[PDB]
RNA sequence: GGUUAAGCGACUAAGCGUACACGGUGGAUGCCCUGGCAGUCAGAGGCGAUGAAGGACGUGCUAAUCUGCGAUAAGCGUCGGU
RNA sequence: GCGAGGGGAGUGAAAAAGAACCUGAAACCGUGUACGUACAAGCAGUGGGAGCACAGCUGUGUGACUGCGUACCUU
RNA sequence: CCGAACCGACUAAUGUUGAAAAAUUAGCGGAUGACUUGUGGCUGGGGGUGAAAGGCCAAUCAAACCGGGAGAUAGCUGGUU
RNA sequence: GUCGAGUCGGCCUGCGCGGAAGAUGUAACGGGGCUAAACCAUGCACCGAAGCUGCGGCAGCGACGCGCGUUGUUGGGUAGGGGAGCGUUCUGUAAGCCUGUGAAGGUGUGCUGUGAGGCAUGCUGGAGGUAUCAGAAGUGCGAAUGCUGACAUAAGUAACGAUAAAGCGGGUGAAAAGCCCGCUCGCCGGAAGACCAAGGGUUCCUGUCCAACGUUAAUCGGGGCAGGGUGAGUCGACCCCUAAGGCGAGGCCGAAAGGCGUAGUCGAUG
RNA sequence: UCAGGUAGAGAAUACCAAGGCGCUUGAGAGAACUCGGGUGAAGGAACUAGGCAAAAUGGUGCCGUAACUUCGGGAGAAGGCACGCUGAUAUGUAGGUGAGGUCCCUCGCGGAUGGAGCUGAAAUCAGUCGAAGAUACCAGCUGGCUGCAACUGUUUAUUAAAA
RNA sequence: CGGGUAAGUUCCGACCUGCACGAAUGGCGUAAUGAUGGCCAGGCUGUCUCCACCCGAGACUCAGUGAAAUUGAACUCGCUGU
RNA sequence: AGGUACUCCGGGGAUAACAGGCUGAUACCGCCCAAGAGUUCAUAUCGACGGCGGUGUUUGGCACCUCGAUGUCGGCUCAUCACAUCCUGGGGCUGAAGUAGGUCCCAAGGGUAUGGCUGUUCGCCAUUUAAAGUGGUACGCGAGCUGGGUUUAGAACGUCGUGAGACAGUUCGGUCCCUAUCUGCCGUGGGCGCUGGAGAACUGAGGGGGGCUGCUCCUAGUACGAGAGGACCGGAGUGGACGCAUCACUGGUGUUCGGGUUGUCAUGCCAAUGGCACUGCCCGGUAGCUAAAUGCGGAAGAGAUAAGUGCUGAAAGCAUCUAAGCACGAAACUUGCCCCGAGAUGAGUUCUCCCUGACUCCUUGAGAGUCCUGAAGGAACGUUGAAGACGACGACGUUGAUAGGCCGGGUGUGUAAGCGCAGCGAUGCGUUGAGCUAACCGGUACUAAUGAACCGUGAGGCUUAACCU
């Protein structure tokens, strides 16, 4: 099965509409740290609600 | 449908979910703190948590029910000799999960698994 | 003034269209000729056992290819030109 | 990233002549602005036409609503 | 005679822009013989070879491939700014 | 017999009734609806076409007068015939004319003719262009399942090549599911191990790099770049010897080319 | 060309050795539907062109085996029984192998005797565990009537293997 | 016509009315053989009544890479008619 | 002069085979006349000789569409419509006693066999059923499956031919591609709208689903009938097929639970265990899912009717169901039952909740901007679910049982290991219904559900009524 009429870039279009990425609504920021991080993450400098988590 | 059912095939067959488990849980014991994806720690709780409650109570029988979980007697040695005196009164929960973002080569959520007193 | 009621009613654009502006892609067009095409007038009409045509391998201060050359190897002698 | 790529500086008459290099069309793909578009049925235009924006009543852009309207070639 | 290697190719499913321009998987036949295989040789296109299917002769066969006669011819179809 | 004013059935004729069941959905007025908004007859209005008229304009043909005027009339067109033109490249006119005070080309805008078209000019461009009147043609494209290049669509869709299978810690790194090291797990084991011939030809080892190649990432590679590496009286080839077969002095045969073959000479798979 | 171990008749097959690998996209989820597999109440070919596919049979020893026949066959016809482990017979048997010793010699890599040690089926009796002892992998379905071709072979490389 | 089946256009055994057999382009038989054609039975079963559940690989979601046939142009509904 | 099915090229829907179209001779179905049959009697039922139509269903005619391709017969799967009705429902006439029939009218709600043979459609046969309807839909349905038949290349028979070959004769064998753009359809979301915002509960325009029926018993051996036989009307029970839900029971599955066991490799060995062999092979089985399991459904009632039956009643002093007026009448229609449903743009209703700042600019208006403010609520994130492809939907987030773990129980398996005793030993017995036990039940903050941040605003147009101020 094939279309028989090309499509038009109009259609495409409405096509991707549902496409966009959404931006992550905010961070949050550790207590003690002051890292922002992925909420429920630990940060990057590995802190997790104010304690350090792991080394490294 | 799959009501009502419990545990992940985590896309492998029954006999290779349960020597990777065999495997991810002498590390975890080994180490005491590890890296993985999040579903697998979230599977591996169900695994070592039980090995710990079993390591309570240290007799010829529950050391050979533990080798036969791990088939590794340096795991089951720290388990009773170790682990159950640290966890003995503790009811529960001995390990924590941590997430920690993505892995680079596939995008995979990850996490941290470790003891609770690591 | 307020309340209620009835009637009418703009400001939404996930996206899409047309127009314009500015870009991307792409290599048309114009301009260009150390390449071709067709002739005219002349020349020469062969080369080879004194080893040809055509090649292989070498040859530099040189790693490669082109050009030249042949273990005397981008060259040797001599006579002229410059 | 002792990258790729880029921004400056400098050369030059010129660097949107920077080697992916004269000119740099079209299809095709974008960003910005103006207007239209989420109760509306078909070759997508044409005739009529409100409103809005813009430049100086007119010119330009858009085009709600409405009459008419089934591509081209070949055979 | 039964059965692996080896040589085949009866059935089914898959695959059919394949993993593959003929395969994979499960079964299947022969398996000391008119057997199978390596290396090299010979037969050439109206010709070869053929336990014969017009089979095969380089993924090509009721007359191979390449070049030439060659712009064959086309009362046919298309196209003609 | 009663009862007291009409009754009966032919003919011809207008309009209607039954006869009358079909498949996606009313579905046999185009619809709404209509008792006229139906049908018949008569009449007067009006709507209605690119027909006719009015106004303005262009052209063909014929008259009539002096190319012009006047006049009449005509102007839908396929095949096809006839007539008249636009533009493109090139030659002369041209050692002229335009052009770095900006040519051709590109891209806009304005004006202009009945059309092909023409003219002017802003921006871009950065060195050519060419009037007029003649001359010559590779002289005009949307189609030929046309030819070449570029770029779309489907679509960020299918797929990423055997369902032997991975887990974790450490290292390096800009970055590690895939590389290195380690422990564990799994798979082949008449092979998925080891070694030759054939075929290939540097793919081998070391260092270095990650553009492209690798169906992902890549620090890794059979990828790029550089350097290194193949040592024989005994292994193999060459060599001696022959098979099938090939060639073949003379020779025999054949228009020519050539065919066959003797002495010989080659030819391993021995 | 090479050819280890345990089981096995075996170069089958299963699990391993030496050795080599996890197949150059991964992570989740646990819908329909497709693919490859497992199991199924009662029924059991009612399916369908056709039992296609699937299920089934499957080993060794012994007992036993019809028509027909070219006297070879048919035939593994069919059908059936036994099968693990332990002990005893027998501290390991029958058999195989064979040292010292002894004797002889035409004295050796010799003959004869002798048998220590090593290796080792199969059977019988008794006992014993399980639902099941050819336990996995592996491994014939069988019978009756009939057409055609005697037979083993050959063929349309790639829709026909057959008469 | 007989047999087999509850039921048999197939099968087996006959009959002879051979449309249109017939004797080496052989006739009629024939043990054995066949991935050969037809028919019947036992066993066996998800073939089926009539499907259910389960284990894996896809399909689905996320990240990376990234095709194809087709295509005059599309603002690409039903019905009844034309 | 022939053959080509071994075939090939250029062309044609200029021209056949399939399907469509036009047509309707033929076919099928109605009707008109009434010779007669029917003891009598044309019309209960048949209807000769002839006549008139309807359908578009057969066999055909034509050659208009398609030859730069519109795939065939049958089966399978899934259907949808017509009514000329097979069953069930309603009725008139009967040469209708009853039971059971014949014929015609109304009626399309639902229902409407399994097998043997054959490629069959069909048909015959066996046995069912209330019945086993007739047709249209490309003789519905191959971008849904099959491929037995027809219709390629192989081979043979009969037959024809000198032969190559041929035969709607026969016989054995013989590749079925497509990842869905658009329409359509089944599901499921995102956007905006509905005029301040928000959380809920609704109304019901409209749409869909459903609608089948047997047998037995009572009425009653009554009515009817000479007997044989044997009812209407009404009532009760129990089934078939179909549908919806569910998992308490009976069961299937149950590669996540327990056990038995073969071969082998390993954990040093014994003992005990693990890997691999289809889950190695098996025996059981929890939750979930599920049918064969077991609950429930089709209605009653109402309205308006069909054919049909009437009342009163003239036109037409009679008669007449009809013209005025009035009444009955069926599974069809409208409701009643179940589900969806306000994008019902005609965007509805009800309840509740939230927001009561300052200033500036301008082209001066439903204008723009800054500062302050940030509610109700939402979303996001996390733990998740008998919810689920993804979205969506539901629960929960420390003021907490949302998930995992943990504790206790249940269930399943069937007496673990170790030690001891008996036995030469395999093994048996005791400790011991032991040990282990998924998805289940009841509990429990041990682990993970973070303080925040984000979106959403700041009293909500004009006109006119009414009412109050
Ligand atoms: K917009
Ligand atoms: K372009
Ligand atoms: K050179
Ligand atoms: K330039
Ligand atoms: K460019
Ligand atoms: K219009
Ligand atoms: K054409
Ligand atoms: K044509
Ligand atoms: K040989
Ligand atoms: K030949
Ligand atoms: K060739
Ligand atoms: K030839
Ligand atoms: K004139
Ligand atoms: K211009
Ligand atoms: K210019
Ligand atoms: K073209
Ligand atoms: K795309
Ligand atoms: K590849
Ligand atoms: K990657
Ligand atoms: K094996
Ligand atoms: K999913
Ligand atoms: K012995
Ligand atoms: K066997
Ligand atoms: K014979
Ligand atoms: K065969
Ligand atoms: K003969
Ligand atoms: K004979
Ligand atoms: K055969
Ligand atoms: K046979
Ligand atoms: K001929
Ligand atoms: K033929
Ligand atoms: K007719
Ligand atoms: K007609
Ligand atoms: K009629
Ligand atoms: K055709
Ligand atoms: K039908
Ligand atoms: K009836
Ligand atoms: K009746
Ligand atoms: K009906
Ligand atoms: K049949
Ligand atoms: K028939
Ligand atoms: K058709
Ligand atoms: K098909
Ligand atoms: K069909
Ligand atoms: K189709
Ligand atoms: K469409
Ligand atoms: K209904
Ligand atoms: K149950
Ligand atoms: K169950
Ligand atoms: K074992
Ligand atoms: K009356
Ligand atoms: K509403
Ligand atoms: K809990
Ligand atoms: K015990
Ligand atoms: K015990
Ligand atoms: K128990
Ligand atoms: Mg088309
Ligand atoms: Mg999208
Ligand atoms: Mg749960
Ligand atoms: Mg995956
Ligand atoms: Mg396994
Ligand atoms: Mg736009
Ligand atoms: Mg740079
Ligand atoms: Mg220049
Ligand atoms: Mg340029
Ligand atoms: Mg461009
Ligand atoms: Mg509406
Ligand atoms: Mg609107
Ligand atoms: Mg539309
Ligand atoms: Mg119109
Ligand atoms: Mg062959
Ligand atoms: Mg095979
Ligand atoms: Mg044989
Ligand atoms: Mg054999
Ligand atoms: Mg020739
Ligand atoms: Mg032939
Ligand atoms: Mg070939
Ligand atoms: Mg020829
Ligand atoms: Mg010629
Ligand atoms: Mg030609
Ligand atoms: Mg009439
Ligand atoms: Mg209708
Ligand atoms: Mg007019
Ligand atoms: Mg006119
Ligand atoms: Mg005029
Ligand atoms: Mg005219
Ligand atoms: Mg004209
Ligand atoms: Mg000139
Ligand atoms: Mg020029
Ligand atoms: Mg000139
Ligand atoms: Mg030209
Ligand atoms: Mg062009
Ligand atoms: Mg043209
Ligand atoms: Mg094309
Ligand atoms: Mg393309
Ligand atoms: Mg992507
Ligand atoms: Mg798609
Ligand atoms: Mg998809
Ligand atoms: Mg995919
Ligand atoms: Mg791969
Ligand atoms: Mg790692
Ligand atoms: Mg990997
Ligand atoms: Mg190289
Ligand atoms: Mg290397
Ligand atoms: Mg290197
Ligand atoms: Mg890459
Ligand atoms: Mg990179
Ligand atoms: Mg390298
Ligand atoms: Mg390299
Ligand atoms: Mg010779
Ligand atoms: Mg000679
Ligand atoms: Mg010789
Ligand atoms: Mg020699
Ligand atoms: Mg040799
Ligand atoms: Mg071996
Ligand atoms: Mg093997
Ligand atoms: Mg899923
Ligand atoms: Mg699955
Ligand atoms: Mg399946
Ligand atoms: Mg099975
Ligand atoms: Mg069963
Ligand atoms: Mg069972
Ligand atoms: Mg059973
Ligand atoms: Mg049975
Ligand atoms: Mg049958
Ligand atoms: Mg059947
Ligand atoms: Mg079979
Ligand atoms: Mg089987
Ligand atoms: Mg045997
Ligand atoms: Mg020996
Ligand atoms: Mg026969
Ligand atoms: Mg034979
Ligand atoms: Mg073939
Ligand atoms: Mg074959
Ligand atoms: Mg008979
Ligand atoms: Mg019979
Ligand atoms: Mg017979
Ligand atoms: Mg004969
Ligand atoms: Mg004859
Ligand atoms: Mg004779
Ligand atoms: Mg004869
Ligand atoms: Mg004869
Ligand atoms: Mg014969
Ligand atoms: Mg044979
Ligand atoms: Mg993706
Ligand atoms: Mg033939
Ligand atoms: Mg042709
Ligand atoms: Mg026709
Ligand atoms: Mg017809
Ligand atoms: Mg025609
Ligand atoms: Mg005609
Ligand atoms: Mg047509
Ligand atoms: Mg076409
Ligand atoms: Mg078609
Ligand atoms: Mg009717
Ligand atoms: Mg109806
Ligand atoms: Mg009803
Ligand atoms: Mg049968
Ligand atoms: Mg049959
Ligand atoms: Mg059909
Ligand atoms: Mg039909
Ligand atoms: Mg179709
Ligand atoms: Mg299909
Ligand atoms: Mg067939
Ligand atoms: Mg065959
Ligand atoms: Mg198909
Ligand atoms: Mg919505
Ligand atoms: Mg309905
Ligand atoms: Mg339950
Ligand atoms: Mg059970
Ligand atoms: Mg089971
Ligand atoms: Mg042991
Ligand atoms: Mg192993
Ligand atoms: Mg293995
Ligand atoms: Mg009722
Ligand atoms: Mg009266
Ligand atoms: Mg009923
Ligand atoms: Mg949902
Ligand atoms: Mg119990
Ligand atoms: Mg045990
Ligand atoms: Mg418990």
């Amino acid at each position: 099965a094939v279309q028989q009429n090309k499509p038009t870039r109009s259609k495409r279009g409405m096509r991707r509409s549902h496409d966009a990425l959404t931006a992550v609504t905010s961070l949050s920021v550790d207590k003690t740290s002051g890292e922002k991080h992925l909420r429920h993450h630990i940060t990057a400098d590995g802190y997790y609600r104010g304690r350090k988590v792991i080394a490294k | 449908m799959r009501h009502r059912k419990s545990g992940r095939q985590l896309n492998r067959n029954s006999s290779h979910r349960q020597a990777m488990f065999r495997n991810m849980a002498g590390s975890l014991v080994r180490h005491e703190i590890i890296k993985t994806t999040l579903p697998k720690a979230k599977e591996l709780r169900r695994v070592v948590e039980p090995l710990i409650t079993l390591a309570k109570t240290d007799s010829v029988a529950n050391r050979r029910l533990a080798f036969a979980r791990t088939r590794d007697n340096e795991i089951v040695a720290k388990l009773f000799n170790e682990l159950g005196p640290r966890f003995a009164s503790r009811a529960g929960g001995y390990t924590r999960i941590l997430k920690c973002g993505f892995r680079a080569g596939d995008n995979a959520p990850m996490a941290y698994i470790e003891l609770v007193d690591r």
